[PDB]
């Protein structure tokens, strides 16, 4: 099966430097601490704000985003913010404490989730985790899993549609040649994450269907949640 | 519009 080329290992280290440079902590599990319906969901919206950020430097680290004009980079950013810090979190799964790790600091069991407003897509993100376990996922993977998510054609707005759905096939290129060398030992390995993209692209319209539910004064809300809905 | 997120974008 073919593995990556010369510029595919480029790309690789490329998109992996830009995830590890914007991932919390990465100790995020011993830096870890535990927590004990507008006032659970204060003290997480709250803590939204650094993660949004964590994402637009991923974004900001790879020249393939950086070419597109800021126009179709806010519209990007605002299509795959979720989804990210949904990768991000479920990634983070211990199947032990059976917790999610928000800003590598925050351990949250599904009820903390729910409590705080995600609703069901809290239900979805810790399924996604519990699935993600059998996968193996390293740095590489999770980076370019990012990379496919964020260069969305499908995007409502954008201008650039082909030089983006380019961008997003040179990732999957690169992503699907890694994976036939890494020889994960599950059966598809291929298929299966590429069902679990559309899991997290499910997760980042359902997140963005609960916003337009709650208008609950809209300052109440951090200002870059608003932003990126 | 998208006022706090654009200048993030540009440095
Ligand atoms: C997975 O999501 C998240 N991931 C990470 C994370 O792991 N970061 C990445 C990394 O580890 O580096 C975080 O830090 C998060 C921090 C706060 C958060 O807060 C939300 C959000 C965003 C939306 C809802 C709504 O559903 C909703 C309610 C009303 C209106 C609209 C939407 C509810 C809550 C509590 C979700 C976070």
């Amino acid at each position: 099966k073919p593995e990556p080329t010369d510029e595919e290992w480029e790309l690789i280290k490329t998109v992996t430097e830009a995830h590890v440079a914007t991932n919390a902590q990465g100790h995020w599990k011993q830096k870890r601490k535990f927590l004990p319906d507008l006032e659970a969901f204060s003290h997480f919206t709250k803590i939204i704000t650094p993660a949004i950020t964590r994402v637009v430097d991923f974004a900001k680290k790879l020249p393939m985003f950086c070419e597109l004009p800021c126009e179709d980079q806010i519209i990007l950013l605002k299509g795959c913010c979720m989804e990210i810090m949904s990768l991000r979190a479920a990634v983070r799964y211990d199947p032990e404490s059976e917790t999610l790790t928000l800003n590598g600091e925050m351990a949250v069991t599904r009820g903390q989730l729910k409590n705080g407003g995600l609703g069901v897509v809290s239900d979805a993100i810790f399924d996604l985790g519990m699935s993600l376990s059998s996968f193996n996922l390293d740095d590489t993977e999770v980076a370019l899993l990012q990379a496919v998510l964020l260069m969305s054609s499908d995007r409502p707005g954008l201008a650039c549609v082909e030089r983006i759905e380019k961008y997003q096939d040179s990732f999957l290129l690169a992503f699907e040649h890694y994976i036939n060398y890494r020889k994960h030992h599950v059966t598809h390995f291929w298929p299966k994450l590429l069902m679990k993209v559309t899991d997290l692209r499910m997760i980042g319209a359902c997140h963005a269907s609960r916003f337009l539910h709650m208008k609950c004064p809209t300052e109440l809300f951090p200002p870059l949640f608003l932003e990126v809905f | 519009e998208n006022a706090l997120l654009r200048y993030l974008l540009d440095k």
